[PDB]
């Protein structure tokens, strides 16, 4: 039964040229078994695109498999010049209003995605916050699953990896990271943080650390996904793999000129450095071989600006400097902070009061004589 | 007058089934792999972590006295909670 | 009911699938990686040769 070269034209004629749509579902469905294993049959398939997507259930997901398989097989028959007015054809069945179709549009898309030149074209004109709309509470069991396949299959390309960064769709996917309920969509988003991570040629791998690798849960639950004893060796090793690069990137992240940049430039951000023992343990007398006025400079952004949020920062990292040196009570001293640090324990934020209050004990905790 | 009939699971539904199972209370669960260690048993990494929660509940229940503080009871079956919630427990 | 032997035949062959279908499209879609790139190794190497005869 093989051996079949000829007769695509009159299949293709008769497929238009058929009232019985159920019977041209059928010859649908067919010629859909038929090119799953076989060879390319897109000047046709421009002809097949107008007469697809017509009133018709059954017909519309077949036809679009078979047009993007299609579009996923030969090289003279990529034609993204035609896909990109096909594409757009088909987002608006790409929205989210539909049911128990659009499961297989999604693995359509996947097919489609699956071309490098094709998917630049398709980034530009796609508007990525509808499947960041999927990535919304729609119930996401498999479609998820589909959807963050799409995302890992865009982020190959370092150019379209760079126009990924126009969005929150990393720490976005970190939600759906804290979900890991099929075991196979933790699989999915894993290698995907090591696509996203790794395959970007710039500075902004930090840009791409510090949104949702370093300031979420993200680092944290990746702890309890290596102490997991998966059998997929590949999860287990991206598991590894982006252990390594975000445990190096957290301690880059603390250099004590980066803390000096978030001090001398100002506003104070709740950063890993402030909460990491090496940092204050390591950076003991960086404050005191500053001019030690600098780390009076943080206590002078401390005193003067009331600052409900930064000045939870500048009460821990206080702490930090009095713990690691005895001698900077004797300079907290000389420069008055503890009566600020005092009066700002009555302040009426909850979260600025406990970190001066473990900040104030710690100011006399090693009592020397007056 | 019992059966030892055989009962398949899914590991997608692995904990919701056999809480709810575990909610109901007629079941005699059979190890019927003897020959392993006390370790290795698929989940020796999370027992602890419940052990270690445990710990922390059997050290924190001990200090919540010597301070004295009254304690409520509210007495009731709750809800078991998830793995998804077991996560945000330990923060 | 009889249909237990059945669902087996139901919905465990629909795990066989799934594992067999999307953990092998996870490997046949990282032709981007393992495809693309490693032609653009080699085609280095063809323009390392010919920037000598132009």
């Amino acid at each position: 039964q093989t051996e079949g070269s000829q007769c695509a034209k009159t299949f293709i004629n008769l497929m238009t040229h058929i009232s019985k749509e159920q019977t041209v579902q059928y010859i649908l469905t067919l010629v859909d078994d038929t090119l799953q294993e076989n060879h390319q049959r897109n000047t046709a398939w421009s002809y097949f695109l107008p007469m697809l997507n017509r009133q018709d259930l059954f017909t519309v997901h077949m036809a679009a498999r078979i047009i993007a398989k299609l579009a996923a097989w030969g090289k003279e028959l990529m034609e993204g010049s035609d896909l990109n007015y096909y594409f757009n054809w088909i987002k608006t069945q790409l929205s989210s209003q539909s049911s128990q179709y659009v499961q297989c549009v999604a693995g359509c898309l996947q097919l489609m995605l699956r071309v490098n030149e094709y998917r630049f074209a398709w980034v530009e004109a796609d508007g990525v916050n509808c499947i960041m709309g999927v990535l919304s509470n729609k119930c996401g069991f498999q479609l998820q699953y589909q959807m963050i396949f799409s995302v890992w299959l865009l982020a190959f390309s370092p150019q379209m990896c760079e126009h990924l960064r126009r969005y929150n769709i990393i720490p976005v996917l970190s939600d759906i990271l804290q979900e890991s309920v099929k075991e196979k969509v933790t699989r999915i988003i894993l290698a995907a943080f090591r696509n996203f991570l790794e395959k970007s040629v710039e500075r902004e791998t930090r840009q791409e650390y510090a949104l949702a690798m370093i300031q979420c849960k993200v680092l944290k639950q990746l702890e309890n996904l290596e102490q997991q004893k998966y059998d997929d060796e590949d999860i287990s090793e991206d598991i590894k793999f982006l252990l390594e690069k975000l445990g190096e990137s957290v301690q880059d992240l603390s250099s004590f000129d980066e803390y000096s940049s978030e001090l001398k430039s100002g506003r104070l951000e709740w950063s890993p450095v402030h909460k990491s023992e090496k940092f204050w343990r390591e950076n003991a007398a960086r404050l005191n071989e500053k001019n030690y006025e600098l780390l009076k400079i943080l206590t002078k952004l401390l005193e003067v600006s009331d600052d409900p949020q930064v000045l939870a920062v500048a009460a821990h990292d206080v702490g930090e400097y009095v713990r690691h040196y005895p001698r900077g009570k004797r300079v907290i001293e000389q420069l008055g902070g503890k009566q600020l640090v005092m009066n700002h324990m009555h302040h009426e934020d909850q979260q600025v009061r406990y970190n001066a209050l473990l900040a104030v004990q710690k100011l006399m905790v090693h009592n020397w004589e007056y | 007058e019992m059966t030892l009939a055989q009962l398949f699971l899914q590991s997608e539904a692995a904990y919701c089934c056999v809480s709810e199972l575990g909610e109901l209370g007629k079941v005699q669960f059979r190890d019927l792999n003897p020959d392993v260690n006390v370790f290795q048993r698929k989940f020796v990494n999370e027992v602890r972590r419940c052990e270690e929660m445990d710990r922390k509940l059997r050290f924190v229940e001990k200090e919540i006295r010597k301070a004295n503080i009254p304690i409520m009871d509210t007495g009731e079956n709750p809800e078991v909670p998830f793995p998804r919630d077991m996560i945000d427990l330990e923060a | 009911s009889d249909a237990d032997v059945q669902k087996q035949i139901k919905h465990m062959m629909a795990f066989i699938e799934q594992e067999a279908n999307e953990k092998a499209e996870e490997i046949d879609a990282k032709a981007e990686e393992e495809f693309n790139i490693e032609k653009g190794r080699l085609v280095q190497t063809q323009r390392l040769k010919i920037m000598e005869y132009y």
